[PDB]
């Protein structure tokens, strides 16, 4: 249940930093928005917000939401990546497109990476994602 | 038109990336700073 | 400086012995046996 | 001789080569296959003698690239004006230059980082420089802002103007080969005509411009009440009511009465106590004085008319017992070579950045200069570092003349051929004395680290123990106090406070002080000639055995840039003319750090420091250098432990970005033991474990990837390790200065 | 099966290209120990250091083969 | 005219420098005890250890743990003869290990036959040791007699 | 002394001979190959294991490959 | 045998042969040239074909081969006729680089089969099978 962890409104260390947080945007009660931010965290004996990494709610924005959020972002730059380097294999010249980019190409590749995992699902129920250890160089033992 | 062939290169392409990248990044953190978690 | 307890000449003797006379006759002895022919 | 022919339209201006990458080589033009080609896309993009066989070609684009290059420098001075007439306290710190510091960068609030913006005077908030533009700008006679936003478009017309020179030398108008092989034309208008000329005119400028604009700010006329420059000119009676020799008009010039000119071109030669820089009259006969010199001197070279030299019978007439043929082919040398052209001009460079960084310490030319120590320190630390870098060049350029234009036909008994002849003797004896420095000028070390331990401060390398007094340079600095109305009969002082004299101070702090030297000065100037005698070793031994050696006699073949030969003959590892400039630069850093470190001892110890109104100074340390520069762990414990003390408890203050560039510079450091320590066949192997998992998922590239080249993998260590040694000294000199000075 | 243009897998392990798919560019008809000339796609580390090309293909034998 | 020439003998990879081999260093090279004509071993090896036994009682004499101690003398003594000792033990595991023909240079045409033998080098190493205790012992005497003898106040107010 | 072995993967090319700089490597007539020759490393006594041979073998395995062993003067390439 | 030749025109360096030329084994290349021309030496610096058959010292047959191809290339009158021997202090000299006459590079009738392995590479004995004995595996 966490009792060495206070919530930083309960816990009279965050009140006296909460204080002096400095503005870190133009806006002039930066600061104060900061502090009343902060405060649905939980605080140590330092004053400062602790996040909670175990899955549970009402602590799923410290790592559950961000990390989706990442998730997706990082499967759309693979997957868009990944699409984009599957199709300019089987056009006879790769390298130059490799090392000069076919913008055309990659533009569509990027505005339909949103599906990202639908396309991933169907590669992987249709076999097309994995390559069979085959057909893959392997070096020697 | 050589011109476009330039601009498609890979260090002028990642470089349009990751000033994009980081002006959006820093666009986002100047409107809405010090966000440490999702509430 | 001598110390109190028992023997204390024995650092006086063995330490020159071990870190400047037997390390000699060590690098002596082993010089003429990696440096021998045949 | 010299006359200008150019070809019109060599090269057409299209962008059909702007997308075609790695043109300018034939094993480049291929095509990626592997990511080796995008290394070597860069790593000879600037080598123009690998690019084409002909020497015309080559000088063209080098010809070319200095207008790029100079574009780029023109676009980065006027930058820095436009920071100062835009975001800069300049106007501010004209007003109050002894309690605001120089600042001319904001930085934006999109993080944290508004805490950067130091509190610095004036009502202005921004980080402190340490670049010295404001004290050369208050030399140059600038009192608005304006004036440095004029300078800032000027310097943006003629950025713009060399980049049209640069694409007209190219491919409009390119001069021809014996265009550049008359060097005499060259040499007599850089000496008389830009180094002459432009000290001439800066001359002038001192004359009418600094001179009287400095005199009324040195007099106490605040900068706004002080009449611009041009009215100066345009009315001379306001220019000759101070300084009353103008009332009189050239002819005194003209008839040879210098004399009666000697109220604003003076000899003083000491220091301002008003400002503490040179005096300005001095620095303006000075110019004036050089350039009356370098004109005479751009007078020497026969160009078009019989009179002058032809700088070949020169070297042909120079020939002695101990050498015979003497100089002949080095004309052909340097007349065809462009890389041995730029290893005397680098290393002279070089050598000339290091004088500048000794000579601006101690003869500070700008007001409040010496006040400020973290504009000396920093420009001290600067121009060290970059003349360090150019003599490694310097270095790196004699190895790729001697493998890539060395002919041995043209160079038969000269000094170059017996120079290649005894470098067995050359290179031994230099072993020899780097040996000799290192025993005797870091074991004295040791040896008081050692007796310092075991309780013996009687038996070390002190001023109360043995001492060892550099009794040459005290006499030298006798010499230099004694000079002024014995040796230099008309000077007013010393050349500096250095040598001898009294404190010059300004405001509370020390401009200057004597620097006398002891037995820790001995030491540590021995370390540096060791230090710099090994660089030397490393330098030196790379040029004379760039073409053969006793282990690998055909190694020109294998050219400048090559790992080794191999595993053979024991291993041939680091045996190119290329690795001997990589150890080389590992031995400069090594050098100037300690080069620098002295510096930033000695003047925070027994120069800089406060004033007591009773007259004694308390400095910064507290004279420590006399007692504890004599051990390893004195420097340990006294320089770089207490020292930074402020780069580290920087956090949460205004200096906090010196911290996290303390660190970051740290990091680097580390990271380059990664590439410097390791090897290639480690990291290709990696990258095969990498490539299957790749080809696992349909992701194998078309490029494929390889690990860095064994020369790329040392060049990579190599940087790195410079950049991370070199930011964490900068980062903790600054924090350091900005929070003692 | 082996004829030139016909795409092959490489069945030698110490090769760069072991079970690897490359085009024949020539068969001999010799009495030589690898007749079968194979080109490939990719290139092998074939080169000094710092050399941006490689060699891309090499004799093979009939029994260091398979037709795809 | 070419003062730096070769030795006769341009392939082999020395220069006759005037430093190297001219007129005043082919003699007092060929004249020191190593590389003279008529000496014998147990006399080369006498000359060089007294030459050197002398030479190194003046680091140890007067730059020493006991140098402000009237032991300083006496210790620096000591301290030449171990290292005399040390020497010795070192020429003599030399030779003992088996010696080939010396070197012959620009300088020196002639080597000394009598030293390419194992028995030659016992030779010398024997008057080394004869030789360096004897200078050091003089050396000593000469510097503990007139038991202040101004010279040594020179280079020890130096070494101080 | 080093070991340089020839292999029966070897095209002929003689890249190996002429990368050679102590001439360890000649060619010997061979009915293996189509260029109708193969190295061979008569006196490799002389070879100081540089591997230049193995840098200039074409072969996706090299044909010539040299085994570093004993060391004499040599393969130590010492002019003293 | 006996080696009939004349040096080169050099002016002696350090890069040349040290005490142990004279001692284990030294080196020397004899070439026949028609002009006077400027070569570089291994040994450092440049020295003078002379008119006719020329003679030189060195320390390495690598020294010797890598002057044996700044003969043969870069110069015009592609100067082939280089021969290369080996003299040990007894006296006895060793012919040892055109053997047969004609370069290595090019096949000639009368060489044997030295270090061919009638095997691939990759076909080669474990070292777990040459255990404790003096063979290793690529015998
Ligand atoms: C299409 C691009 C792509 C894709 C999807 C993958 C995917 C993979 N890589 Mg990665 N990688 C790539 C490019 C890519 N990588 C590049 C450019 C580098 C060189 C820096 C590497 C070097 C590399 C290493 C060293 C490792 C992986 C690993 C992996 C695996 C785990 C993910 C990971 O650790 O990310 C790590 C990703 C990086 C370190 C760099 C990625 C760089 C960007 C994000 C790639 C996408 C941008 C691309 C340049 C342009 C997109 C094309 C566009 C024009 C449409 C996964 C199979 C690991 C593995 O084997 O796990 C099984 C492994 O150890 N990769
Ligand atoms: C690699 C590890 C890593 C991690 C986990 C984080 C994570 C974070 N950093 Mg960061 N940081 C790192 C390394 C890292 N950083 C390093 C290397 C530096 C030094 C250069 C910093 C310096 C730094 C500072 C100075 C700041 C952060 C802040 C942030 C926070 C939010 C940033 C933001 O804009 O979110 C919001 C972004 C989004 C909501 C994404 C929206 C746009 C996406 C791309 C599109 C989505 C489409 C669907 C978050 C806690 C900021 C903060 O709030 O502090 C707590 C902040 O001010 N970081
Ligand atoms: C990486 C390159 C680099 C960088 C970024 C800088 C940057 C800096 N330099 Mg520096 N400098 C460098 C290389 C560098 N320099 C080199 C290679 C030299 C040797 C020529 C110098 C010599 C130099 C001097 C002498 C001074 C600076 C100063 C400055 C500072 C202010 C810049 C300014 O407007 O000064 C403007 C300064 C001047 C115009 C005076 C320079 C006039 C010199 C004496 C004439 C040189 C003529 C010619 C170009 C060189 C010919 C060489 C000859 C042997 C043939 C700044 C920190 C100044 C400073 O520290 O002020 C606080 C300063 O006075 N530098
Ligand atoms: C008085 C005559 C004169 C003047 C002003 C100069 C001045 C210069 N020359 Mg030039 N040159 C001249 C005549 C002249 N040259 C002659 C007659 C020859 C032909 C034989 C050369 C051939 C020559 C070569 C080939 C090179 C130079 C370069 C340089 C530049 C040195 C870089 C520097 O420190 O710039 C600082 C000084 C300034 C920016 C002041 C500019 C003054 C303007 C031009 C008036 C500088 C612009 C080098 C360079 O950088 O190329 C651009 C270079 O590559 N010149
Ligand atoms: C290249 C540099 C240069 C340039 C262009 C100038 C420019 C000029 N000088 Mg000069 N001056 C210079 C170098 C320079 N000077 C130096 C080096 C000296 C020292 C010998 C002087 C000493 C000086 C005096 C004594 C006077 C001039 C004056 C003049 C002006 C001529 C008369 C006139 O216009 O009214 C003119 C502004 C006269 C003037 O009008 O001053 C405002 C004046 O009386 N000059
Ligand atoms: C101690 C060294 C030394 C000696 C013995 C010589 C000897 C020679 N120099 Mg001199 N010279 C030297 C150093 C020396 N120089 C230095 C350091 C410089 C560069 C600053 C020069 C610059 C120089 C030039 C420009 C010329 C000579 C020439 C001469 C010759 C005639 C003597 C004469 O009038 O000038 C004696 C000068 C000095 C002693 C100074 C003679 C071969 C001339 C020549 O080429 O003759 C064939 C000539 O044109 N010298
Ligand atoms: C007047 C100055 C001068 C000039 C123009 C030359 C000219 C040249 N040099 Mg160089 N050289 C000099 C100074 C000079 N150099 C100095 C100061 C060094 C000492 C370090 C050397 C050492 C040297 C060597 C060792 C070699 C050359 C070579 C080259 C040639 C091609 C360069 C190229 O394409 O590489 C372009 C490569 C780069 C631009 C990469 C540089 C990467 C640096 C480390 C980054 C810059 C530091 C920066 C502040 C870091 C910021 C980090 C941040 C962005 C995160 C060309 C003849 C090469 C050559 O001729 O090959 C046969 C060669 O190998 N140079
Ligand atoms: C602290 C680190 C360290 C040390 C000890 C050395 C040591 C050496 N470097 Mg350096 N170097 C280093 C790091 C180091 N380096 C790294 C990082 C690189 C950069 C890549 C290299 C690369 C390098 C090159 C490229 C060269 C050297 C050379 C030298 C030698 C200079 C001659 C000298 O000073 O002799 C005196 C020795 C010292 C000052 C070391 C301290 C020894 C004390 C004073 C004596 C104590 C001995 C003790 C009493 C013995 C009795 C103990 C008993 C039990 C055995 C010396 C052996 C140069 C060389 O060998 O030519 C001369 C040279 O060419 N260095
Ligand atoms: C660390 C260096 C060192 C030190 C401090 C001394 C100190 C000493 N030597 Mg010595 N010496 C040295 C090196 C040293 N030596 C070397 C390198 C040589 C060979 C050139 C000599 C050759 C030498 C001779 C020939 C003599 C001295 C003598 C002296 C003594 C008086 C010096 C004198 O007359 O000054 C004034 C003093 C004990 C004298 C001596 O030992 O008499 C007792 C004497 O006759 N020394
Ligand atoms: C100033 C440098 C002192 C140079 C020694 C002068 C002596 C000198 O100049 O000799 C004079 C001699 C000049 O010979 P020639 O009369 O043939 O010279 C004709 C010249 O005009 C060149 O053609 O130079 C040599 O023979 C080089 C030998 C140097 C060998 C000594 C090594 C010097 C390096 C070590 C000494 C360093 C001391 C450095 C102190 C800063």
């Amino acid at each position: 249940d966490l009792s060495h962890l206070t919530p930083c409104s309960e816990s009279p260390a965050y009140q006296a930093k909460a204080k002096s947080f400095r503005n870190t945007t133009s806006d002039p009660e930066s600061g104060q928005k900061r502090a009343e931010s902060y405060a649905e965290a939980l605080c140590g004996p330092e004053g400062y917000p602790h996040l909670v990494v175990d899955g549970r709610l009402d602590h799923a924005g410290d790592f559950i939401i961000p990390g989706l959020l990442f998730l997706y972002v990082a499967g759309w730059i693979g997957w868009v990546g990944r699409s984009y380097l599957i199709a300019i294999r089987e056009e006879k010249d790769t390298e130059m497109k490799e090392i000069i980019i076919d913008v055309p190409l990659a533009i569509n590749k990027m505005l339909f990476g949103f599906m990202w995992p639908l396309q991933a699902f169907g590669e992987f129920t249709s076999g097309k994602l994995t390559v069979k250890d085959s057909e893959i160089p392997v070096s020697p033992r | 038109k050589g011109l476009t062939t330039f601009l498609s290169t890979a260090p002028v392409l990642i470089t349009a990336l990751l000033v994009f990248t980081a002006g959006l990044l820093i666009e986002f953190n100047r409107f809405y700073p010090d966000l440490l978690f999702h509430p | 400086i001598l110390g109190d307890f028992a023997a204390s000449f024995l650092p006086a003797i063995l330490v020159p012995a071990v870190g400047l006379v037997m390390p000699a006759v060590v690098m002596g002895l082993l010089f003429l046996q990696i440096e021998s022919e045949a | 001789k010299a006359k200008v022919i150019v070809d019109k339209d060599p090269v057409p201006t299209s962008f059909e080569k702007w997308g075609k990458p790695g043109h300018f080589d034939r094993t480049l033009a291929r095509g990626p296959k592997t990511t080796t080609w995008i290394w070597n896309l860069h790593a000879d993009a600037h080598d123009f003698d690998s690019q084409t066989s002909d020497l015309e070609d080559i000088s063209r684009k080098i010809f070319s690239a200095h207008f790029g290059h100079l574009a780029v420098v023109f676009v980065w001075l006027s930058g820095m004006y436009f920071h100062g007439a835009k975001f800069s306290n300049y106007s501010a710190w004209l007003a109050d230059p002894l309690n605001i510091k120089p600042s001319a960068q904001v930085v934006w609030p999109v993080v944290g980082q508004d805490i950067l913006n130091a509190d610095v005077g004036g009502g202005f908030h921004g980080i402190q420089i340490t670049s010295g533009f404001f004290q050369l700008w208050r030399a140059s006679g600038i009192t608005n802002e304006y004036q440095l936003y004029c300078t800032a478009i000027g310097g943006l017309v003629m950025a713009g103007l060399m980049l049209f020179a640069g694409w007209f030398h190219y491919h409009k108008a390119a001069p021809k080969l014996e265009w550049f092989q008359n060097v005499e034309s060259m040499m007599n208008h850089h000496l008389a005509g830009l180094l002459g000329l432009g000290s001439l005119g800066w001359a002038g400028h001192q004359i009418h411009v600094s001179l009287p604009i400095n005199k009324l700010l040195d007099a106490g006329v605040a900068p706004n009440e002080i009449p611009l420059p041009h009215e100066f000119i345009l009315d001379p009676a306001k220019m000759a009511e101070l300084y009353p020799s103008f009332a009189q008009g050239l002819t005194p010039f003209f008839t040879l009465n210098w004399g009666v000119y000697s109220d604003f071109l003076t000899f003083k030669g000491g220091l301002n106590p008003v400002t503490g820089g040179l005096w300005l009259s001095d620095t303006a006969h000075h110019h004036l004085a050089i350039a009356v010199l370098f004109i005479i001197a751009g007078h020497m070279y026969r160009t078009n008319w019989g009179i002058g030299h032809n700088m070949k019978e020169i070297l042909e007439g120079h020939k002695g017992p101990f050498t015979g043929e003497g100089h002949k082919g080095l004309y052909e040398i340097l007349t065809t070579s462009w890389h041995a052209q730029l290893a005397i001009n680098l290393a002279l460079l070089g050598s000339l950045t290091i004088i500048v960084a000794q000579h601006m310490y101690a003869m500070p030319p700008y007001p409040y200069l010496a006040t400020d120590y973290g504009t000396q320190l920093s420009i001290f630390t600067h121009h060290m570092w970059i003349g360090g870098f150019l003599i490694v060049g310097a270095g790196a350029h004699a190895s790729i003349f001697m493998v890539r234009d060395y002919d041995p036909a043209k160079n038969v008994n000269n000094l170059l051929d017996r120079v290649l002849r005894h470098r067995d003797a050359i290179i031994s004896h230099l072993n020899w004395v780097c040996i000799w420095l290192g025993f005797h000028s870091f074991g004295l070390y040791i040896h008081n680290d050692t007796m310092r331990a075991l309780g013996r401060p009687q038996d070390m390398f002190s001023d109360s123990a043995i001492q060892l007094q550099p009794v040459f340079a005290q006499w030298i600095q006798g010499l230099h106090a004694a000079a002024a109305g014995a040796t230099a009969p008309f000077a007013s002082a010393g050349v500096s406070p250095v040598f001898g004299g009294e404190v010059v101070a300004v405001g509370g702090k020390v401009a200057m002080m004597p620097i006398t030297l002891g037995t820790a000065d001995f030491m540590v100037h021995h370390i540096h000639a060791f230090t710099i005698h090994v660089t030397v070793l490393i330098l030196l031994k790379g040029v004379l055995y760039s073409r053969s050696s006793r282990l690998i006699p055909d190694k020109a073949e294998l050219g400048f840039r090559f790992p080794c030969d191999g595993p053979g003959r024991g291993g041939t590892c680091q045996v190119s003319g290329w690795d001997h400039v990589f150890l080389g630069l590992f031995w400069m850093y090594n050098s100037l750090s300690i080069v620098i470190f002295h510096f930033s001892w000695k003047m925070q110890s027994d120069v800089w420091g406060t004033v007591l109104p009773d007259g004694s100074v308390s400095h910064i340390t507290g004279g420590n250098f006399a007692q504890s520069a004599i051990t390893i762990n004195g420097w340990l414990r006294d320089f770089l432990w207490a020292q930074a003390a402020n780069v580290i408890n920087s956090y949460g203050s205004a200096l906090s970005a010196y911290g996290i560039m303390f660190l970051a510079g740290h990091f680097v450091f580390a990271f380059s033991l990664m590439f410097l320590f390791s090897g290639r066949g480690y990291w290709q192997e990696l990258i095969e474990s990498i490539v299957w998992a790749h080809n696992k998922l349909k992701l194998a590239p078309a490029i494929q990837p390889r690990a860095l080249s064994i020369v790329q993998g040392r060049a990579v260590g190599v940087a790195h390790y410079l950049l991370g040694g070199i930011v964490t000294t900068w980062a903790f000199f600054l924090c350091r200065i900005l929070s003692v000075g | 099966a082996i004829q030139r243009g016909s795409k092959v897998r490489i069945l030698r392990k110490e090769s760069y290209w072991y079970k690897d798919v490359g085009t024949v560019a020539s068969v001999d008809k010799s009495g030589i120990l690898y007749p079968v000339i194979v080109r490939f796609d990719k290139v092998n580390y074939n080169g000094f250091s710092g050399s941006a090309t490689g060699v891309n293909t090499n004799n093979f034998a009939e029994h260091e083969l398979e037709e795809v | 005219i070419d003062v730096v020439n070769h030795g006769g003998d341009p392939q082999v990879g020395n220069l006759s420098t005037p430093i190297n081999g001219s007129a005043f260093t082919k003699a007092f090279i060929n004249a020191l005890p190593a590389y003279r004509k008529g000496l014998s071993p147990n006399r080369r090896g006498l000359e060089v250890g007294m030459a050197h036994g002398y030479l190194l009682y003046g680091p140890f004499a007067v730059l020493g743990p006991l140098r402000l101690t009237e032991y300083g003398p006496t210790a620096g003594l000591l301290a030449t003869i171990g290292l005399v000792s040390i020497l010795t033990i070192c020429l003599s595991i030399y030779g003992a290990v088996g010696v080939s023909k010396p070197t012959e240079t620009l300088t020196t045409p002639e080597v000394p036959m009598d030293l390419a033998t194992k028995e030659g080098w016992s030779e010398f190493a024997g008057g080394f040791l004869l030789g360096g205790c004897g200078g050091a012992f003089f050396a000593f005497f000469l510097c503990q007699t007139p038991h202040l003898q101004p010279l040594i106040e020179v280079a020890s107010n130096i070494w101080s | 002394s080093h070991s340089v072995k020839i292999y029966d993967t070897c095209i002929g090319c003689t890249q190996c001979v002429r990368a050679c700089p102590l001439d360890v490597l000649e060619m010997v007539p061979w009915d293996g190959c189509k260029a109708g020759q193969i190295a061979s490393s008569p006196r490799t006594e002389d070879c100081v294991g540089c591997k230049r041979c193995e840098t200039a073998c074409p072969t996706d395995f090299l044909s010539i490959r040299v085994y570093l062993g004993a060391e004499t003067t040599r393969s130590m390439g010492l002019a003293y | 045998i006996q080696l009939t030749g004349t040096m080169p025109k050099f002016g002696g360096s350090t890069g040349g042969l040290l005490s142990a030329a004279d001692r284990e084994e030294k080196y020397a290349i004899t070439w026949t040239s028609k002009t006077e021309q400027v070569f570089e030496m291994p040994t450092g610096g440049a020295a003078i074909m002379n008119e006719g058959e020329n003679l030189l010292y060195f320390a390495r047959k690598e020294q010797c081969l890598a002057l044996g191809t700044q003969l043969r290339t870069k110069f015009k009158p592609k100067i082939e006729d280089y021969k290369i021997y080996r003299i040990y202090p007894t006296g006895e000299t060793q012919y040892l680089h055109p053997a047969d006459g004609v370069f290595p590079e090019k096949v000639n009738e009368g060489r044997e089969f030295h270090g061919k392995k009638d095997r691939n590479i990759g076909k080669n004995p474990e070292p777990v099978t040459l255990k404790f004995s003096g063979k290793t595996p690529y015998d």
